[PDB]
């Protein structure tokens, strides 16, 4: 059993603690149209709910959240669909809940950590002199359904409210759905569409991961749940801006599904055929899933996943603590065998007690599950 | 795109019914919700009586009625399921009934999540409040003009049921809850002065997991009785009742009703259809009915069951049960087409002629229904007599009641037939004549007969047969036309006319005249309350064409209608349907004038034309279920009745019909003598309705159906549930349509508690015997069904689209495509192709097979070898339950609305990806309507339509219509119950029995029809005061938005219903070209039409 505290990676320690947190929130009205600033070094594609931590050194971009700060918090991240020609139709705001400015070396640099909050349909992208880009976007609202039977039963039935659990679930499907009888489905094509089923499904995965997972840090709702799942994918930009796009939590959740029974091996993107792990060595080492975004020392995220094995790598250079996002951890620099490929690290634990002993941490840009 | 939407069939379905006194305070009324309609009814005693029946602009989701403090009758409360609130007043003043509107107000909430135990709508006793749960965690209040309302912070979240507690010095609601740690029964008191709740008087009692019903009991009881699935406890604070009846343990209790008004029976239904009496506690099986919905005790034994899922019914509860052990017995059985599940449009009988095989209702209600257009008639007796040129029944003994003589006229002839019971023999009635032609005869005053020749006007005796009187023109001349009551008769000799009377042993010549013109038809039919003597004498005459109303003894005109033409007028006839006076009028064309008559004046008023046949037509009186009608014989024989005082003409399921007359025997009671032109039919006439409904009984549950011509039988998908015997299998519940089969058959397998047995139904088109039953493989879920030829063979096939369902998959792995061909009364299974996933839709594409796995779309090609291959396949990302297609067009839906278009390239051997639309709603049907359109059933009873230079254009498809029905469409179908200014015609099925009908309109046709609706609903009392533009509006949880591109034919049907002036004020200024009352008559008419 592991003994690693999983909150210890989703507070940032490696960013400082004594940060000016805020409260106060923002969100703008559904289809509106807004103008939100971009930063210039974000090339992450940013879910909702999803900490985005941040380490800001160039001028423009600290006097840019600097002023951000004085009003909105919020700023817009881009869902690049081709990233070298920084072309980008969709994309999610981010609001600052944790701040702090610093001054060293002759520089002024702010470390902030934001989260995830709508997203949007870009209409247009002006550029401003210093470089920092502003967005005309348009918030897309999120598509909340009622339950498949809710129109069908305005009758009688209609209160009758929802190992060994395996009937509880039987009993769930043969009354929630007894109404499917007067449609031209059945009770078990319904399940397939129902939020509650979806989550449990999803549910069985997550717990297969995480071992030691308690269902109240869980979120209760689809749409905070199906949100926080697909931060924890880890698979290729293309697939993942086709998961934005996702409008309901149900298309979402019964894509997820998709994703997480397709998935088998785990391979690196550049040679492609040289496999590095597979899905049974997935695990979350984090609370907000097996895979995370964090920050080098330069400002450069690497969202990455946490898997017990890991195939051809090799190890460069002594472990190092520096900077280090798993507290109690050392990272070595691991490579494609084949390649040369910057696969992400090795880490080690730095006392004899830890469990995890060692992990492994991939960047989701060296992979892709082909 | 532009639509037209109109109801073809109201909802059969029952939603609720209540008891009370809502018209008088005398009178016992029974009041049936069937969603959009509200059926008001008196207990007969002796039957059930209509009052009235008023449509409605929502969806009843409450029906309670009430008599606050002193009121003259009751007072009835509705809600919609668009939260339209309202109290409604009966008014009755003579013939003129009205339902009156006392307060009225929209309750719905800015914000709130509607509850999952639906809408509930309580009521206090002393009539003090209307408590309504519409949204979790809060209570709204309306005390009952503009109906007020507040709301109550309500602290338990998940409210199962609640009802308002009987005697109480301070109302109280007492309600079942659940939480986490479990399921409790609580109470709450409701403040008005304070707008609050406080502390209920008793504690929070525990109560099953499973409780589901609070019933509120009267005095001098008082509490609440809550009902479990194993348990029945009863609660009133210190005092406790738990019993646990194994009877109940079956099937959960679904609905209640109060027998005794102090509270000692309970009525109790189950979902099987078991009926309980709930003693005071002591519960007893009283025996089956059908699965209600709702239940209602009325006066003494009778009980009305409210049924959604079959046919609805009357029953009587004996204190003796019957040798089987039933209290309970069937006394009259009610029409529920719901739900249709699944249907198709048959050329049954006649080519042209569309007929509706539904797949309506569910488990032991399971039926087929064939909704067919028209009247039909039941054949007891069939005789050769051709060339019949007239039909008149007598009464040979004047002691008897009954016809037992029928007299025939042919050219220049006239036969006389005795009906000896059930036995026609040829005879010779004494007096009368057999070598002259025949215009009338019957029974006369002073016990007579009376013979109408050619020649002649002859009265003869009953006691013996003898002439007693002859009648003859001057100059020996020809009679031309004849028309004869009881004591009179006017007479035609070209332009003469001449009035007798039948007096004893007398024929009386009064008085006669002569006429502008040459005689064409006479009738002097008595109206109102004349005792057999009338002094108006109707005629139609030659050249000038005219229609004209003369005074008897004078033969003075007192109206002459102009009906204009040279096509001369062929029949008259003076009627009364429902009190109301009219004239009928038929041209030698086929063309039938009717008008209303002033019996005082003589003035014909309101005249109107309808298009019957392309012959003259011959209009005959009869009677039907203690009711005045007219028969019109022509090829499209027709009977003209009376519907909410207005005139209604439904066609007879007949050939052709030339002439007819009621003939009520000892041997044929109630019947109709008809004649064509080769034979004589004595026969009994169906219900006088647009529209009959055949039912053949399943007894499990239909699902699917399609139509096999080649083998005359239809393809029938259904299922049958099973219980887990103590043997390695299961068995049956009750004899039904798959085990009952002529010959059976079952699934061989190649491919590696209550059951579902789904099975291959094989039905003939004319008896609907089930032929032969293919039962699939075990845990096998038979999904779609298409009756076809493939490739190069010329074989129709029926085809099955399978799933191998088990509890622990989620999604089926496994499927079957099985190919079926029906020779010497039994299926041959063909081909059996393993797929990887369900086969929820299978398509003809044009000689090939297109059928979807999961979210893998398929086209297979049947070779020589006769068994499907693989040719092209299409992977979705969203699942194929939708597979729909036009040519080299294919339409792919989702249940989430994510419509995708695809084609197939012939060259290429590919599928290219047109347009497509995500935008997340329940999606229950889809139907292509055209090239470039398809129709759609969306979540909240909704209905929709998507149309198709840049790609980013071209790739997207566009929402044209948006409207909300009110009904839950599970099936569309192309075609037409009926034998141009629309385009298409696509027929709709729902879950209520609605049928329901689309056709397309052109751009100004719609713009001209939506005028005419905006301006008919500022002349149209809507029926709570709602607006028809509100209730039209696309609706969601999230959005309401107007209706578009859509025109609600109901509204522009009633156009023909208003009044004459109020037509006038609609049509003023409406229009740019002008547009005359008279133009836009012949538009709505002609819409009518179509259904
Ligand atoms: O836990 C870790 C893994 C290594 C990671 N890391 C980097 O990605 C990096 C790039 C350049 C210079 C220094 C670093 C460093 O410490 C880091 O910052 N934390
Ligand atoms: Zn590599």
């Amino acid at each position: 059993m592991i003994n690693f505290d999983t909150s210890l990676p989703t507070s940032h320690m490696y960013l400082g603690s004594d940060m000016e947190e805020f409260h106060g929130r923002t969100l703008h009205d559904d289809d509106s149209c807004q103008v939100i600033p971009v930063l210039p070094h974000v090339m992450v594609m940013l879910i909702p709910g999803q900490t985005l931590p941040l380490q800001l050194f160039h001028p423009q971009e600290v006097s840019m959240v600097r002023n951000l700060i004085q009003k909105d918090r919020t700023f817009a991240v881009l869902a690049y669909s081709n990233v070298r020609e920084r072309e980008a139709h969709f994309g999610t705001t981010a609001e600052i809940y944790a701040y702090r400015e610093e001054q060293e070396y002759g520089i002024e640099t702010v470390k902030v950590k934001a989260i995830g909050r709508q997203r949007f349909k870009v209409l247009e992208i002006r550029t401003q002199s210093d470089g920092i880009q502003q967005a005309k976007v348009q918030i897309l609202p999120e598509r909340v359904l009622p339950s498949t039977m809710s129109a069908v039963q305005l009758q009688s039935l209609s209160r009758r409210h929802i190992r060994a659990f395996r009937q509880w679930w039987q009993k769930y499907q043969k009354r929630k759905f007894h109404c499917a009888s007067l449609t031209s489905w059945p009770p078990w094509l319904y399940s397939l569409y129902d939020a509650e089923t979806l989550m449990e499904r999803v549910k069985r995965q997550l717990h297969e991961w995480d071992e030691n997972l308690k269902d109240e840090s869980l979120p209760t709702n689809p749409i905070d749940f199906s949100y926080r799942v697909a931060a924890c994918l880890p698979i290729d930009d293309a697939l993942r801006i086709q998961l934005l796009k996702i409008g309901s939590a149900i298309q979402r959740l019964r894509c997820e599904l998709d994703i997480m029974n397709k998935c088998t091996s785990l391979c690196c993107k550049q040679c492609q055929d040289t496999e590095i792990t597979t899905k049974n060595e997935i695990f979350s080492l984090s609370l907000c899933g097996p895979m995370a975004a964090y920050v080098n020392p330069h400002g450069y995220i690497h969202e990455t996943l946490t898997v017990y094995k890991a195939c051809n790598l090799n190890l460069s250079g002594r472990p190092s603590t520096e900077h280090s996002w798993f507290p109690g951890y050392a990272w070595t620099i691991a490579q494609c065998r084949i390649c040369g490929n910057h696969m992400g690290w090795k880490f080690t634990a730095t006392k004899k007690d830890m469990s995890p002993q060692k992990f492994w941490g991939l960047t989701r840009s060296a992979l892709l599950p082909r | 795109s532009y639509n037209y939407v109109v109801t073809a069939q109201k909802p059969t379905a029952v939603n609720g019914c209540v008891t009370g006194h809502f018209t008088s305070a005398e009178d016992l009324n029974l009041l049936i919700a069937k969603n959009t309609r509200l059926e008001i009814y008196v207990v007969t005693a002796e039957g059930l009586r209509p009052v009235k029946e008023v449509g409605m602009y929502g969806k009843i989701a409450v029906m309670e009625l009430f008599r606050p403090k002193g009121e003259s009758k009751d007072l009835l409360f509705i809600l919609t399921a668009k939260y339209n609130a309202c109290i409604l007043e009966y008014k009755q003043s003579g013939e003129s009934i009205d339902i009156i509107t006392r307060a009225h107000g929209n309750v719905q909430d800015r914000i709130g999540r509607p509850s999952e135990t639906g809408i509930i709508g309580i009521i206090d006793p002393e009539c003090r409040m209307i408590g309504l749960r519409l949204y979790d965690g809060l209570f709204k209040v309306i005390p009952l003009k503009e109906l007020k309302a507040f709301n109550i912070r309500l602290e338990e979240l998940h409210v199962i049921d609640v009802k308002f507690l009987y005697g109480c010095q301070a109302p109280t609601i007492c309600f079942v809850y659940q939480d986490p740690q479990g399921r409790h029964v609580k109470t709450y008191e409701v403040s008005l002065r304070e707008k609050e709740f406080n502390k209920g008087p008793w504690k929070q009692e525990n109560v099953e997991a499973e409780a589901s019903m609070v019933i509120a009991v009267p005095e001098p009881f008082g509490g609440a009785i809550i009902i479990g699935q194993e348990s029945i406890t009863y609660h009133n604070g210190d005092k406790y009742l738990a019993i646990a009846p194994p009877i109940i343990k079956q099937s959960t209790i679904v609905c209640h009703n109060r027998v005794d008004p102090n509270g000692s029976r309970y009525l109790l239904g189950d979902m099987e259809g078991r009926l309980f009496m709930l003693l005071l506690l002591r519960v007893e099986l009283l025996g089956e009915t059908s699965i209600a919905e709702c239940l209602t005790y009325l006066d003494n034994g009778v009980v009305f069951v409210g049924s959604r899922l079959g046919d609805s019914q009357l029953v009587k509860l004996n204190v003796d049960s019957n040798e089987q052990g039933s209290y309970v017995v069937a006394m009259e059985t009610f029409t529920n087409l719901g739900p249709i599940v699944d249907m198709c449009v048959v050329d049954l009988e006649r080519q042209g002629q569309g007929q509706l095989v539904t797949c309506s209702g569910a488990f032991k209600e399971g039926s087929l229904r064939i909704i067919r257009n028209g009247i039909g008639i039941h054949e007891h007796a069939s005789i050769d007599l051709p060339g019949i040129k007239g039909l008149w029944p007598l009464r040979s003994d004047p002691n008897r009641e009954t016809d037992d003589t029928l007299v025939l006229s042919f050219v220049g002839q006239t036969r006389v037939l005795m009906l000896n019971g059930e036995e026609v023999e040829e005879t010779e009635l004494m007096g009368f004549v057999d070598d002259q032609q025949t215009f009338f005869c019957g029974n006369v005053a002073h016990q007579q007969l009376i013979q109408i020749t050619s020649a002649s006007v002859r009265l003869v005796s009953q006691e013996p047969k003898a002439l007693v009187s002859e009648w003859k023109e001057p100059q020996a001349k020809n009679i031309s036309v004849a028309s004869c009551n009881s004591s009179q008769v006017v007479v035609a000799v070209g332009r003469a006319l001449y009035y007798l009377q039948i007096h004893p042993q007398e024929l009386r010549q009064i008085s006669h005249t002569e006429m502008e013109h040459e005689v064409a038809c006479l009738d002097i039919t008595p109206l109102g309350d004349s005792n057999g003597l009338s002094p108006l004498c109707a005629i139609g005459l030659w050249t000038d064409i005219s229609a004209r109303i003369l005074k008897l003894p004078s033969f003075e005109l007192l109206h002459k209608e102009m009906l204009g033409g040279e096509i001369i007028p062929r029949s008259i006839l003076m009627t009364t349907f429902e009190s109301s006076h009219y004239l009928l009028c038929a041209l030698g064309d086929g063309a039938l004038f009717y008008f209303g008559l002033n019996i005082e004046t003589g003035l014909l008023s309101d005249r109107k034309k309808v298009t019957l046949g392309t012959q003259p037509t011959v209009l005959r009186t009869f009677r039907s279920l203690s009711t005045t009608n007219v028969f019109a014989c022509s090829d499209r024989p027709t009977v003209i009745y009376s519907s909410n005082h207005k005139l209604v003409f439904s066609n007879v399921n007949l050939k052709e019909v030339n002439y007819m007359c009621p003939l009520n025997s000892d041997g044929y009671p109630d019947s109709l003598a008809l004649a064509n032109n080769s034979t004589l039919t004595i026969g009994t006439i169906d219900e006088i309705q647009k529209l009959h409904i055949r039912t053949v009984p399943l007894y499990e549950s239909p699902r699917k159906i399609c139509y096999q011509e080649v083998s005359q039988c239809f393809g029938v998908l259904s299922s049958r549930i099973e219980v887990q015997d103590t043997s390695g299998g299961t068995t049956a519940l009750r004899p039904s349509a798959s085990t009952q089969a002529l010959s059976s058959s079952v699934s061989s397998s190649k491919l590696f508690e209550e059951v579902e047995v789904h099975n291959l139904l094989i039905i003939d088109q004319h008896t609907f015997e089930v032929l032969h039953a293919h039962q699939f493989l075990q845990n096998e879920y038979a999904l779609s069904l298409v009756s076809c030829k493939l490739g190069k063979d010329p074989n129709t096939y029926f085809i099955v689209g399978t799933a191998m369902v088990y509890p622990e998959e989620a999604e089926p792995k496994q499927g079957r495509i099985v190919v079926f061909q029906y020779s010497d009364g039994k299926l041959q299974t063909v081909a059996e192709k393993e797929v990887k996933g369900a086969v929820y839709s299978m398509v003809e594409f044009n000689g090939k097979l297109l059928a979807s796995i999961n979210s893998t779309v398929r086209l297979y090609e049947w070779t020589t070898e006769k068994e499907l291959r693989t040719e092209c396949n299409h992977y979705n990302n969203i699942m194929a339950l939708y597979l729909k297609t036009k040519g080299d067009f294919i339409l792919v839906g989702d249940l989430m609305r994510s419509v995708l278009l695809l084609a197939y390239k012939p060259m290429e051997g590919n599928f290219e990806e047109i347009a497509r639309d995500f935008n997340p709603n329940w999606m229950s049907a889809v139907e292509i309507l055209d090239d470039d359109n398809f129709l759609g059933a969306e979540n909240a009873f909704n209905l929709f339509v998507c149309q198709k230079t840049t790609d980013e254009e071209r790739q997207h498809l566009q929402e044209v219509g948006l409207f909300h029905l009110g009904e839950f469409v599970n099936v569309f179908c192309h075609g037409s119950l009926v034998m141009t200014p629309t385009q298409g015609s696509v027929l709709f099925g729902t879950v209520n029995g609605m049928i329901g009908l689309v056709t397309s309109l052109s751009e100004s046709w719609y713009n001209l029809l939506l005028d005419m609706q905006n301006r008919l609903n500022k002349v149209i009392k809507s029926v709570g005061k709602i607006e028809h533009s509100f209730w039209r509006s696309f609706h969601t949880e999230r959005k309401t938005e107007p209706a578009t591109g859509f025109i609600d034919g109901d509204l522009i049907e009633s156009f023909l219903d208003i009044s004459r002036p109020k037509m006038q004020e609609v049509v003023a200024n409406l229009q740019k070209r002008e547009a005359t009352a008279d133009d836009l008559i012949k538009v709505v008419e002609e819409l009518t039409r179509i259904h």
